[PDB]
């Protein structure tokens, strides 16, 4: 857990929305600061993540059987949910696609972060297809 | 007897002592006990293929250090893999063979002797153009972390505990290699904490690989040889704790 946490907080600051999170957080005395600072690096070129783009991204969501478990794997349904749902080009935001690493080995962090991909695949969403799927 | 120590698969007991069986085998010095006449079906390996494919980061740096290197170039022409690739995976692991009998009061023993310069041999012939010593550098001064976690991982004090694998020194020869580490520098930084400083999440990574150490084994004497390397370790940072350890010390 602790090494996922290291790999996804080094992507995560590396990146241009968390140069953008820090310049207004810097601002703020919170032990958060001094704990991620070392973290925190200067590069000319910020991390680009790769955009993935299936043929079709639908048929990786279109299944009953994803959606409904079977009352005794909620840690493996709610993981399969989420890898599912990260793994497809639906998602846009910088920050969500470099949270994969951490999602394998909680189960709580799936809960708390499958809204958040719903949000932002909904956000884009062209002539109602995820909002009817 | 690996269910009984409470190992889950035979092979991680086996891999536990790998290293001594083959430095014992190799200083056995028979003619007919080569590499291949290692017996590897104790570890569930069926051809030496998948042995090599599976040990090369304990096969390569004995035979380096034996000056081997047409053996570990036969290895990488039936391993499906560049010998490049492999002397370059395993450089700590030369290293701390090679590093610690620098530093520590040469010529007191004919045996300690007979290392030191042996190592010096060995390095002036990785020095070569063929070989790594083109781009050494740039490895040495690239990745040090996992260099400095197995270096630390030889430590030994020598009361009825069992040693280690067989490359250990006392905790004087370690700090004796760090202090030589660092005057090797072209800055030549006064300690090897400033040049770790010029990364500061590197200490975090060090502290990581001891504590996946505490975690991969149950013997505790082994997790009491561990806990002696973490505390050295915390003692170094602890001792230059003035000059800040790049804004990581919180």
């Amino acid at each position: 857990v602790r090494s996922a946490a290291v790999t996804c907080l080094k992507n995560i600051l590396a990146t241009k929305t968390g140069h953008s999170f820090w310049e207004i957080y810097k601002m703020t005395t919170d032990p958060m600061l001094a704990y991620l600072q070392p973290f925190r690096t200067s590069r000319k070129k910020f991390l680009e993540v790769p955009r993935f783009d299936k043929e079709n991204p639908f048929e990786g969501l279109d299944d009953i059987n994803l959606w409904i478990p079977l009352s005794e794997n909620h840690d493996i349904w709610i993981k399969t949910l989420t890898c599912a749902f990260l793994d497809s080009g639906g998602t846009k935001c910088e920050i969500l696609q470099l949270l994969k690493p951490m999602c394998e080995v909680k189960t709580d962090f799936c809960q708390t972060v499958l809204p958040y991909l719903i949000h932002d695949i909904l956000l884009q969403d062209t002539n109602e297809s995820w909002r009817n799927l | 007897v690996s269910e009984t120590f409470g190992y889950r698969r035979l092979e991680d007991f086996m891999a536990s002592h790998l290293d001594y069986l083959v430095l014992e085998w190799l200083n056995l010095q028979d003619t007919e006990y080569n590499l291949s006449s290692f017996p590897f079906i104790l570890l569930n390996y069926t051809n030496i293929e998948d042995f090599y494919r599976s040990c090369y980061k304990v096969l390569i740096p004995h035979l380096v250090i034996r000056s081997h290197f047409d053996e570990v170039k036969s290895i990488a022409n039936q391993i499906q893999e560049d010998w490049k690739s492999l002397l370059t995976d395993c450089f700590p692991k030369i290293l701390v063979n090679i590093l610690p009998y620098f530093a520590y009061e040469g010529t007191r023993d004919s045996g300690m002797a007979q290392q030191r310069e042996t190592a010096t041999k060995v390095y002036d012939m990785l020095k070569s153009e063929n070989l790594l010593g083109k781009q050494i550098d740039h490895l040495f001064i690239s990745n040090l972390p996992e260099i400095v976690v197995e270096l630390l991982m030889t430590l030994h004090e020598p009361d009825l505990d069992p040693a280690p694998n067989p490359p250990h020194f006392p905790s004087h020869v370690i700090k004796a290699t760090f202090a030589y580490i660092s005057n090797c520098h072209k800055t030549k930084l006064k300690s090897i904490l400033e040049i770790l400083s010029k990364s500061p999440d590197s200490y975090q990574k060090i502290l990581l690989a001891i504590c996946e150490q505490a975690a991969e084994t149950n013997n505790v004497y082994k997790k009491h040889r561990i806990l002696k390397i973490y505390h050295l370790f915390v003692s170094l940072l602890l001792k230059d704790i003035k000059s800040g350890l790049g804004g990581a010390w919180a």
